[PDB]
Order: structure tokens, then C-alpha cells, then sequence
């Protein structure tokens, strides 16, 4: 899933 | 870890990390360039910087533990990396909560080409  | 951060975000804001924060503005979920679009995007900018402070940690996968002391997030002691990652995530979750009042759905799936320029941490 997500990347920040 | 990303999954823990996502659960923290949901707890804090009542929005699902995917899709509310995973592709928002210029910095949320995919980080890199541009002037952040609004306060929520600035939360992500700072969170990116916070992770950037930890080049020898792995925030996507490394798990930390935390608890709630009535409402408040308290990072519990793990490895140095885990502690610092937790503090970054805690700050971002609080920041998202503090800026829910200006969150705008028009910044979801924000296109890359509208994010130009480097902004220093």
C-alpha cells in the first residue's frame, strides 16, 4: 500500500 | 510502519488513509516537489522531511508500539529508529486532525505536473  | 500510520490516521481523523491521504496534493502518499497545496498537504511535507531526517531507518516497514493516554498518543520505547518513526507519524496524525477543517477532496489524486519546484525541509 502507501509512500510519504 | 505504513499500515500502523494508516490505522493512526483513521483513529485520529475518521478518514481512511487510503484513499483520503494516499494521493493528496503534492506530498501526501507520494512526496517530492511543488508548493504544498494547503495545510493538510503541509502535514505531509513535514512528515516527508521527518522521515528524511532518518536515512538509516525504514519507516514503511518497521513497526513501533504506541498507546493512548485518554486521547493522547504516547510512543512506547522500541529501537531508536522505531521511536523516531513513531514521533514522525504521531505529529502527522495530529497535524491531519488539526487541519481537517480545511481538508479538500479536490486535492485527492492531484496530478504530478501541478507539483513543481523543490521546497527545502
Amino acid at each position: 500500500l502507501v509512500r510519504y | 510502519s505504513l499500515l500502523e500510520f494508516g490505522k493512526m490516521i483513521l483513529e485520529e481523523t475518521g478518514k481512511l488513509a487510503i484513499p483520503s491521504y494516499s494521493s493528496y496534493g503534492c506530498y501526501c502518499g507520494w512526496g517530492g516537489k511543488g508548493t504544498p497545496k494547503d495545510a493538510t498537504d503541509r502535514c505531509c511535507f513535514v512528515h516527508d522531511c521527518c522521515y528524511g531526517n532518518l536515512p538509516d531507518c525504514n519507516p514503511k516497514s518497521d513497526r513501533y508500539k504506541y498507546k493512548r493516554v485518554n486521547g493522547a498518543i504516547v510512543c512506547e520505547k522500541g529501537t531508536s529508529c522505531e521511536n523516531r518513526i513513531c514521533e514522525c507519524d504521531k505529529a502527522a496524525a495530529i497535524c491531519f486532525r488539526q487541519n481537517l477543517n480545511t481538508y479538500s477532496k479536490k486535492y485527492m489524486l492531484y496530478p504530478d505536473f501541478l507539483c513543481k519546484g523543490e521546497l527545502k525541509c
